[PDB]
């Protein structure tokens, strides 16, 4: 199937409360894998899924090097920040960047990524090409100039293509028995009624990896898209996610609703019934 | 600055079960700048030793946290998630319930 | 794993 990475940073300033808080985590997937938090007792990038604990002394050591300058270097990347917006040093400002990169089956380069926001709003971004910049704003241009200068995007490049996508299919390998593994959604459907004229039809998706999931209700075949209530899919804290879909439906009409289910780990789409 | 109010779900692990051990989450979510202040409550009371994830973002960089404890429901007891955060003029309250 | 970072914005 296809797969990602992505490491995602964190830099938060805290004027007259020490140096900014820094925090970074690494993602196979939807899986997190491994973490750095600034503030941790004695900082070091610590594993977070079974298959990276297998990597030696080195590779903990360099990761945590590694942390430890991007966390200074967002120190300094601040303290620019300001100068290039003309702000003051009294507010709190936060920094982000995330890279990384998207293989398919065969484990080749889809699309590389390498992206800043400052303050919650694009600041410059990698382009696909991996060789060319955009920036959102003429301080953003200041940065864009001196990348262009140093051929940032080229160090970047050879990276994307490179050890991302390598180590990437070496995490899967290692990962197999759970990044390879699509567990499919747990199904129902519960009835809420409302008034004597109505209800409530809830189908649920419970336990499903990957994240990625298709819900929708249906009647007498018909779509009932704008009359879906759909909440955010969520994070179960066991590796697996959750999701529900409702639609108001006139009491005594529920045979007429049709749930429709789409996700990788089952072996054919769920047409789903309230049951009562 | 642009600034985002989270989005707020609160909901247990696995499907609630009386007198079975599970786990209640709240989940923080589209929310700009990453400052925020989550509780979990027992009857309007803060439970203590609740863990959390770490700081993450989507990929409209919109921030995310799973705040969770280990609980066992009962018919009786009420849980929520009480959330701050500087889009907020008062702290957000939301009830756990076993239907969403 | 990750890329070490030789540049300032």
């Amino acid at each position: 199937g296809s797969h990602s990475m992505r490491y995602f940073h964190t830099s938060v300033s805290r004027p007259g409360r020490g140096e900014p808080r820094f925090i970074t985590v690494g993602y196979v997937d939807d899986t997190l894998f491994v973490r750095f938090d600034s503030d941790a007792a004695s900082p070091r990038e610590e594993p977070r899924a079974p298959w990276i604990e297998q990597e030696g002394p080195e590779y903990w050591d360099r990761e945590t090097q590694i942390c430890k300058a991007k966390a200074q270097t967002d120190r300094e990347d601040l303290r620019t920040l300001l100068r290039y917006y003309n702000q003051s040093e009294a507010g709190s400002h936060t920094l982000q960047n995330m890279y990384g990169c998207d293989v398919g089956p065969d484990g080749r380069l889809l699309r590389g990524y390498h992206q800043h926001a400052y303050d919650g709003k694009d600041y410059i971004a990698l382009n696909e090409d991996l060789s060319s910049w955009t920036a959102a704003d003429t301080a953003a241009q200041i940065t864009q100039r001196k990348w262009e200068a140093a051929r940032v995007a080229e160090q970047l490049r050879a990276y994307l293509e490179g050890e991302c996508v390598e180590w990437l299919r070496r995490y899967l390998e290692n990962g197999k028995e759970t990044l390879q593994r699509a567990d499919p959604p747990k199904t129902h459907v519960t009835h809420h009624p409302i008034s004597d004229h109505e209800a409530t039809l809830r189908c649920w998706a419970l336990g499903f990896y990957p994240a990625e999931i298709t819900l929708t209700w249906q009647r007498d075949g018909e779509d009932q898209t704008q009359d879906t209530e759909l909440v955010e899919t969520r994070p179960a804290g066991d590796r697996t996610f959750q999701k529900w879909a409702a639609v108001v439906v006139p009491s005594g009409e529920e045979q007429r609703y049709t749930c429709h289910v789409q996700h990788e780990g089952l072996p054919k789409p769920l047409t789903l019934r309230w049951e009562p | 600055m642009i600034q985002r109010t989270p989005k707020i779900q609160v909901y247990s692990r696995h499907p609630a079960e009386n007198g079975k051990s599970n786990f209640l989450n709240c989940y923080v979510s589209g929310f700009h700048p990453s400052d925020i202040e989550v509780d979990l409550l027992k009857n309007g009371e803060r439970i203590e030793k609740v863990e959390h994830s770490d700081l993450s973002f989507s990929k409209d960089w919109s921030f995310y946290l799973l705040y969770y404890t280990e609980f066992t429901p009962t018919e009786k007891d009420e849980y929520a998630c009480r959330v701050n955060h500087v889009t907020l003029s008062q702290p957000k309250i939301v009830k756990w319930d076993r239907d969403m | 794993r990750r890329k070490w970072r030789r540049w300032h914005l």
